């Protein structure tokens, strides 16, 4: 159990609050919303990549490279 | 500007919300009924 | 037992006939776009109605229709 | 063709009798 | 006890069948996939995508009905009922082949729900979930064949149409164009499946024929019998049953890797030295060369009608024959 | 003792040795990067950037390097077609150092340093930090460690997006024209208008790495402070590192699948100048359409830029290779040297017919010269058969526009047949096999190898995710 | 200071034969393609 | 009386019966 | 054929084989 | 020379069979 | 909405027949009155509502 200097610096981040949790649900409800949000985001991207969704003036193909 | 495809996707979100809401509502309501 | 027998006797043949008439009255062909036996070809329209474009497929079928 | 509905009514009547007849 | 605990206990309650949380994903998706297949076979035809009569209304047989794949022009469009293709018109959605996408996607989510269900049941009973790991193989096959393969190709049109004769067409197409039988991964898959059947058969027979006259069978007699008849035998029961589990699953995974390889035309189609040596002299003839010739013939005789969208026109002169 | 498939569990309860094996793995990965780049440099031909680009040459890591800035070599040559000019003059112009060899040197140095750190941490496995204040059992808090790591990665992502990609303080990124003609390494400017979601427009990438970068930083900060919830903490067993393994393996498999999708379908990240053309540009006639329109636009045939015609060869498609056809593509059809010019075929009556091009699927195709109106005019009958629509019986001349065979007219039946087969193979070309002993059978480009290998990897890592999720959830049983 | 977590590695004879069979059979299957 | 099993049984049987009737009807089509 | 075909086959045959033999030997030496 | 590779692998397999049959550790 | 109208009338016939069978048994024998009375009066109410709905659904 060497008491190095860097260990002194980092031990608080390592295991100061090890094994601690808040009871109940806590922030879990909020997390739910975030997941749903990204579940739309990714979905939209997929369809945009899939050409299911066609955004206005956004030609999902090699033609969009025009301008470089 | 909205295009027909994007509007279709928005209607999809509406229908999917409705389906999930009806399924979850049925499940939770029936679970609450015979507590 | 006995009670449900009344309901099932009243209902099940009605459902059977519902499907029967759905086919017999020709409604299925309209619902599902399935051609009538004479609709596969006209007297000489022996070409096949194959879709060639992704974007306007429904309209192209309407032309094929 | 029309014997189906007539038979349905013939079933309907005595069935209404019988359901009371059970009690 | 919040609403969530009530819901959880309600799901886990004993019934005729066990629902669990997994049921919320499995049952609707499985039911929709099955219903989509039944509808597609019963009413919807493929007259516009493949130019076929693959429905009962058309007058097809049970061995010839099929939920045929979408057209080739659509590429890999997801074909949502409200997408740019269908645009909310149910009839056009059916004619374009959207039922194939409906069935396949809901099948994917049904398989996922089933694996989750096995996880949940094993968690409730309190035993190792080897069943879920076993089921991982069928999911690999399904994802490799119905999703990754048509995604690596030009369109959904090249996926296996849900049917019987359509699946047979898929098998013959794969042999003709990818020469699948020569793929080593398919060989490992075949060995796995046939070995799994062999293991089931001999394990059942052995357990029946070493029964004690009352686990319940003479492991010692079975071990000695197989050692002196075949040479080798399982002296451990746990190893015996884990091997029974392990062999077919491994076969399925090897075949899955073989199928993903051919999805990119990364196929073992030929042996270079054989092609060179056949080019040098025409007398050199082996079974592999004649297999190559059969592949040429199947490609030529099937392409004009299988891929009707391409408008292939090969005259009688160019069609390979045994002259 | 342990079974051979569990030998590495001896570091499960030891944070120090677990970190040590991670560092050793990092050293191996960085060493492989360096060595592979070194090998590719040692087997490269910078002379021909047009008819022998890097993707034709079996390069694997060079396109990945070139994607985000590294183009030249200390020996001088650039991949863009010009000897490198030492435009660097000042600090912040390390660009003369970070060539291919500079990157190789840095990666080998990192490999060595990580190996030394791994040895150190293996020896000093019992540092005090791994142990809590008053319990002999080592115990780490995974949620806060995740927060710290996420914050670090968010900082690095924001820096990459805003400084390197924009070109403000970095080389920028590779951009090109829709036809893979001009390839620059230039900065990009981020735009939050919806067209930044177009996967083929590079302005999205920057816009992503900025915004997503910030999203991670916030996501880092929250997790560096916020504690988990009893409900989730007990459900996911956040005290057990195996759950982290399960979730990470699932994430990495998903990443592999998404990368394979982009590689196979093409995007702004994968430009055809680097990784080669996709398999859909051949199917949709993308380059043939473009060329035909350009010539039809009044330009003569000889004035067509040779990259645009090389892309129209079917030997460039990644869907024409094989699983065990090894090596660079030039080991296959051989290395190209010259474009014979666009050929045109005429029959006895003088009608102009065309050869149908072989699709990606067919390993061999039947040569069929058809009238533009859809009527088959002539063909090459099967290996030995008697015909009525034939090559000789009808007679066919071929005339070449541009290229090596300019103005020429071969009416010799073997010559017409050879060039008919070439025409059905895309554009006729001068290919050399004597240099490499090439086998004439094709091979797949870099793009195909990426797609295949990482689709296999993703498929396997999904099973890995399932197994490790099972061993996490069922921990009390798996013992 | 010794590490408690060290454990030996075991592989009995039967496992050796199984592994050698797997390796040799895989080599025989894949050599015909490696030589191409 | 609307048990989950009632729902399941009906969700299966109703379309099943309808489709059986439809197929029977197709059998008598010339 | 591939000049590296024989080398690949040999290394495939050998490396897992020597690994397995080493494990079995250092198992059997131990009691 | 491929023939030598094939024959060597096959001979190794046969030797493995011989040892696996007549030299297995006794089950107990 | 024509097909909707036909389906509505078919449901009306179904309900009407169900009431035809149920009403004499419910009314004559009030042994199961707790649920039977609710059944019969709810059937009557549904009958009235369906008729009123079809009244407009005709046009
Ligand atoms: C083990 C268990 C695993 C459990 C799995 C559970 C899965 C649930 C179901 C998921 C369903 C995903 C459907 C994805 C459909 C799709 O992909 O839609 C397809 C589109 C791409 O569309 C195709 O793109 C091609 C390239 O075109 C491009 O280039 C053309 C010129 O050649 C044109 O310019 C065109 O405009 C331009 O888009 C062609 O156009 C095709 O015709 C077109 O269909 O991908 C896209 O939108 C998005 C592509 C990136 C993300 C893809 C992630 C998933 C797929 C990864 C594996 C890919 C396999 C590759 C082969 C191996
Ligand atoms: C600060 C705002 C925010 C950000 C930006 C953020 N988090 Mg969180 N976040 C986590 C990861 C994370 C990562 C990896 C990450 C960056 O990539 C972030 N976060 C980022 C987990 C460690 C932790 C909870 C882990 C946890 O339980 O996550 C949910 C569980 C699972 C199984 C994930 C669901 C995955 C599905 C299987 C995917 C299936 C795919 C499908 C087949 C097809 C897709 C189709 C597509 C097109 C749509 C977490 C939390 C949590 C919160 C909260 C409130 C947040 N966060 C918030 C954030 C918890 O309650 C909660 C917490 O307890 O905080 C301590
Ligand atoms: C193949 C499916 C799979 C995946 C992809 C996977 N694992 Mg495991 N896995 C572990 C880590 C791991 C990590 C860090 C990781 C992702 O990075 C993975 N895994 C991923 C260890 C914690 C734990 C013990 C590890 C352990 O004991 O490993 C011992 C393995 C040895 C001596 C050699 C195995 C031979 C391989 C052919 C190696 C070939 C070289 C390599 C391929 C080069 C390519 C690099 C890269 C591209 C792949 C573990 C297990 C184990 C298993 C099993 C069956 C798996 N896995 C399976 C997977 C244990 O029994 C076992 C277990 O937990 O039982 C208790
Ligand atoms: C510092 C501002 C900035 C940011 C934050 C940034 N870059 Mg650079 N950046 C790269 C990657 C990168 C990544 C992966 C990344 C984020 O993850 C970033 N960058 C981020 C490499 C592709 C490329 C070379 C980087 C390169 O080779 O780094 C060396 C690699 C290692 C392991 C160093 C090992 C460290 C010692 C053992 C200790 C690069 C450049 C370069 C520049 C410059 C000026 C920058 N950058 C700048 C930035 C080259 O000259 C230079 C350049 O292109 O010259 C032509
Ligand atoms: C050993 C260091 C090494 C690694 C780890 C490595 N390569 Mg290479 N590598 C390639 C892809 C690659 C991928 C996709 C990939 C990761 O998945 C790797 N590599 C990885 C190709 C682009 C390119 C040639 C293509 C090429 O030859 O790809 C490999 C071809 C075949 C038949 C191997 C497929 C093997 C089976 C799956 C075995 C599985 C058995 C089963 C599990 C049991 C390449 C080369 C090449 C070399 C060399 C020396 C290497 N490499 C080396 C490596 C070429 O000659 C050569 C080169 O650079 O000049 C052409
Ligand atoms: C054709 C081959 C084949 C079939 C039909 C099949 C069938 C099944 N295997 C199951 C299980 C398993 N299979 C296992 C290993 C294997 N399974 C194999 C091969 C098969 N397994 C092989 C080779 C192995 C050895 C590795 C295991 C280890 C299990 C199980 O644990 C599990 C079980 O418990 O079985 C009793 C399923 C349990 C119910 C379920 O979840 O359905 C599938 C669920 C859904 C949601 C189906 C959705 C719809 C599908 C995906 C598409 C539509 C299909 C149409 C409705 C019909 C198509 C008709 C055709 C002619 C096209 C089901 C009975
Ligand atoms: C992950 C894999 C995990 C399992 C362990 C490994 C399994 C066995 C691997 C054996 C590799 C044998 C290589 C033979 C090489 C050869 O014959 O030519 C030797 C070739 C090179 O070939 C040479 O190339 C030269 C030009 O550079 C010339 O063309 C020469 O003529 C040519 O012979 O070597 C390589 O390519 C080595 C790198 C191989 C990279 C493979 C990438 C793909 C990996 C996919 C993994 C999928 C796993 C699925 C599992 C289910
Ligand atoms: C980067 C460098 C990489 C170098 C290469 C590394 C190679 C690592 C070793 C690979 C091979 C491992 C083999 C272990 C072999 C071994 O010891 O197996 C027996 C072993 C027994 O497990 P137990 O826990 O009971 O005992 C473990 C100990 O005996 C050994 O640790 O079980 C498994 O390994 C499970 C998987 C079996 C897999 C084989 C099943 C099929 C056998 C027959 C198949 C071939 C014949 C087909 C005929 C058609
Ligand atoms: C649309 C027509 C149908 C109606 C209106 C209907 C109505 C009902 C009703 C009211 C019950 C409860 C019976 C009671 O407890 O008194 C019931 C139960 C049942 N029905 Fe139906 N039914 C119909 C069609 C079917 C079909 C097609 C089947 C399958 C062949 C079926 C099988 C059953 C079974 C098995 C039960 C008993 C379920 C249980 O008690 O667990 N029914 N049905
Ligand atoms: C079993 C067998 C072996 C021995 C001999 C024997 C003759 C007995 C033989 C039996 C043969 C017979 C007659 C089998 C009859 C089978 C049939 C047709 C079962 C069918 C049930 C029908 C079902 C589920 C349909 C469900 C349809 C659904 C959800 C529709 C889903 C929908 C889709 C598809 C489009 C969008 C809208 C919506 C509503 C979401
Ligand atoms: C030690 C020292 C300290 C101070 C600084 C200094 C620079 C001097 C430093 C020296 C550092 C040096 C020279 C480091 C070199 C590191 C090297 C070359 C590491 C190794 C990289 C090689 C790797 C990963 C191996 C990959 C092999 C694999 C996957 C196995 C099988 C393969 C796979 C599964 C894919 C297909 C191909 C093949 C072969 C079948």
């Amino acid at each position: 159990p060497k008491q190095t200097w860097w260990g002194d610096v980092l031990k608080g981040n390592n295991n100061s609050e090890a094994g601690k949790f808040v009871p109940g649900w806590g922030t879990t409800p909020v997390m739910a919303g975030f997941v749903v949000m990204i579940t739309l985001l990714l979905l939209i991207m997929l369809q945009v990549y899939n050409h299911t969704i066609v955004l206005d003036g956004v030609d999902a193909g090699w033609t969009s490279l025009g301008g470089f | 500007t909205i295009t027909p495809s994007l509007q279709g996707f928005f209607y999809s979100i509406l229908f999917g919300a409705i389906v999930l809401g009806l399924l979850g509502g049925g499940f939770i309501f029936f679970s609450q009924k015979d507590k | 037992s006995i009670r449900y027998w009344i309901i099932h006797t009243i209902t099940v043949p009605m459902l059977f006939l519902a499907g029967w008439l759905f086919v017999s009255t020709g409604l299925a062909y309209d619902v599902f776009g399935t051609p009538r036996p004479n609709e596969y070809f006209d007297q000489a329209r022996q070409g096949l109605p194959l879709v060639t474009d992704r974007y306007e497929g429904k309209q192209q079928i309407d032309e094929f229709t | 063709l029309q014997l189906t509905m007539l038979g349905a009514v013939v079933i309907a009547g005595p069935i209404v009798v019988l359901l009371v007849a059970l009690r | 006890r919040g609403w969530f605990d009530v819901l959880d206990d309600w799901l886990k309650r004993d019934r005729f069948v066990f629902i669990g949380w997994s049921g919320i994903l499995l049952f609707p998706c499985a039911f929709l996939s099955i219903g989509g297949w039944f509808t597609g076979t019963t009413f919807v035809t493929s007259w516009y995508t493949h130019g076929l009569a693959s429905s009962y209304l058309e007058g097809a047989n049970f061995l010839t009905v099929a939920v045929s794949t979408p057209a080739d022009s659509l590429g890999h469009s997801l074909l949502l009922l409200w997408g740019p293709e269908a645009q909310g018109d149910f009839t056009r959605w059916c004619q374009l082949g959207g039922l194939w996408n409906f069935t396949t996607l809901h099948g994917v989510f049904g398989l996922i729900g089933f694996m989750l269900r096995q996880f949940e049941i094993a968690r409730l009973v309190g035993v190792r979930p080897y069943n879920a790991v076993a089921f991982s193989g069928p999911i690999a096959v399904y994802v490799s064949v119905f999703l990754m393969y048509p995604l690596g190709q030009s369109s959904w049109f090249f996926a296996p149409s849900w049917g019987v004769t359509s699946i047979f067409r898929f098998l013959l197409f794969a042999q003709g164009f990818h020469n699948l039988t020569l793929n080593p991964f398919h060989m490992m898959g075949v060995a796995g499946i046939l070995g799994g059947a062999l293991l089931c058969a001999i394990h059942g027979a052995t357990v029946e024929n070493t029964l004690f006259e009352d686990e319940t069978y003479s492991m010692v007699t079975a071990n000695r019998f197989w050692s002196q008849i075949f040479g080798i035998a399982f002296s451990n029961k746990r190893w015996l049953h884990f091997f029974m589990l392990f062999v077919p699953v491994t076969g399925l995974w090897a075949s899955a890797i073989g199928l993903v390889g051919i999805a990119l035309n990364m196929r073992a189609y030929d042996f270079v030295s054989q092609e060179i040596r056949a080019a040098e002299d025409p007398e050199f003839e082996t079974f592999y060369t004649k297999n190559i010739l059969l592949n040429e013939g199947l490609r030529a005789w099937m392409a004009p009608q299988d891929q009707i969208h391409e408008n292939f026109i090969f005259p009688e002169e160019v069609l390979p024959r045994g002259n | 003792g342990l079974p051979w498939y569990r030998v590495h569990t001896v570091v499960l309860n030891d944070p120090g040795r677990l970190l040590s094996v991670h560092l050793m793995h990092t050293a191996l990965v960085s060493g492989w990067a360096g060595s592979m780049a070194l090998y590719e440099l040692a087997k490269y031909d910078p002379s021909d950037p047009v008819l022998n680009p890097m993707w034709r040459q079996g390069t694997f890591v060079m396109p990945v390097m070139t994607r985000i800035g590294v183009t030249h070599s200390w020996s001088g040559w650039t991949v863009t077609g010009e000897p490198w000019v030492t435009q660097p003059g000042i600090l912040g112009a390390h660009l003369n150092f970070f060539s291919y060899e500079g990157v190789i040197l840095m990666h080998i140095l990192a490999a060595g340093l990580f190996f030394l750190a791994a040895v150190w941490h293996w020896i000093n496995w019992d540092l005090d930090i791994y142990y809590p204040d008053g319990s002999s059992e080592p115990a780490s808090d995974w949620p806060k460690i995740f927060g710290l790591h996420l914050l670090t990665l968010g900082i690095v992502c924001f820096g990459f997006g805003s400084l390197h990609l924009t070109g403000i303080l970095g080389p920028g990124m590779w951009v090109s024209d829709p036809y893979g003609l001009t390839g620059h390494v230039q900065g990009v400017s981020p735009d939050w208008r919806p067209f930044a979601f177009d996967p083929y427009n590079p302005t999205g990438l920057v816009t992503h790495h900025i915004s997503a970068g910030i999203a991670l930083i916030i996501g880092g900060i929250f997790h560096t402070v916020s504690r988990p919830s009893e409900r989730l903490y007990n459900a996911l067993s956040m005290g057990n590192v195996e759950t982290v393994l399960s979730s990470s393996v699932a994430f990495v498999a998903a990443a592999a699948f998404v990368m394979v999708g982009t590689m196979w379908y093409g995007s702004a990240t994968t430009p055809i100048e680097l990784f080669g053309p996709t398999r859909y540009q051949w199917d949709s006639g993308y380059f043939q359409t473009e060329i035909q329109r350009r010539v039809q636009s009044g330009q003569t045939w000889d004035q067509i830029p040779e990259k645009l015609v090389f892309y129209d060869y079917i030997g460039n498609s990644p869907a024409k290779g094989g699983l065990f056809r090894t090596g660079a593509m030039n080991s296959g059809d051989g290395i190209a040297r010259a474009w014979e010019g666009h050929p045109t075929f005429t029959d006895s009556e003088g009608r102009e017919l065309f050869v149908r091009r072989m699709p990606n699927f067919f390993e061999t195709f039947p040569v069929v010269l058809t009238d533009k109106d859809g009527v088959v005019r002539a063909d090459i009958p099967f290996r030995r058969a008697e015909s009525r629509y034939s090559f000789e019986q009808k007679g066919v001349s071929v005339s070449f526009e541009g290229g090596t065979l300019n103005g020429q007219t071969f009416t010799d039946a073997p010559s017409v047949k050879k060039y008919a087969r070439k025409a059905q193979l895309g554009e006729p070309f001068e290919f050399d096999r004597e240099t490499l002993g090439s086998d004439g059978v094709f091979r797949t480009s870099t793009r195909g190898w990426f797609a295949f290998s990482h689709s296999c990897y993703a498929l396997l890592f999904f099973f890995g995710h399932w197994w490790h999720g099972a061993r996490t959830i069922f921990k009390d049983v798996f013992e | 200071t010794p590490n408690p977590n060290k454990q030996p590695v075991e592989l009995n004879r039967a496992s050796l034969f199984i592994g050698l069979l797997l390796v040799l059979v895989l080599a025989l299957l894949f050599s015909s393609y490696f030589f191409n | 009386i609307y048990t989950v099993r009632w729902l399941a049984v009906h969700t299966l049987g109703v379309p099943l019966v309808w489709f059986l009737g439809a197929i029977a009807s197709m059998q008598f089509i010339n | 054929v591939n000049d590296l075909g024989a080398i690949a086959t040999a290394l495939f045959v050998f490396i897992p084989c020597v690994f397995l033999i080493l494990l079995y030997a250092q198992t059997a030496s131990r009691g | 020379m491929d023939v030598i590779a094939y024959v060597f692998i096959l001979a190794c397999i046969i030797g493995l069979f011989f040892f696996a049959v007549f030299f297995r550790e006794k089950p107990t | 909405m024509s097909v909707l109208f036909q389906l509505l009338i078919a449901a009306f016939v179904a309900l009407s027949f169900a009431m035809i069978i149920g009403v004499p048994v419910v009314f004559s024998t009030g042994d199961a009155s707790d649920d039977a009375n609710k059944l019969i009066w709810g059937g009557a109410a549904a009958w009235v509502v369906l008729l009123f709905v079809a009244a407009l659904a005709s046009i």
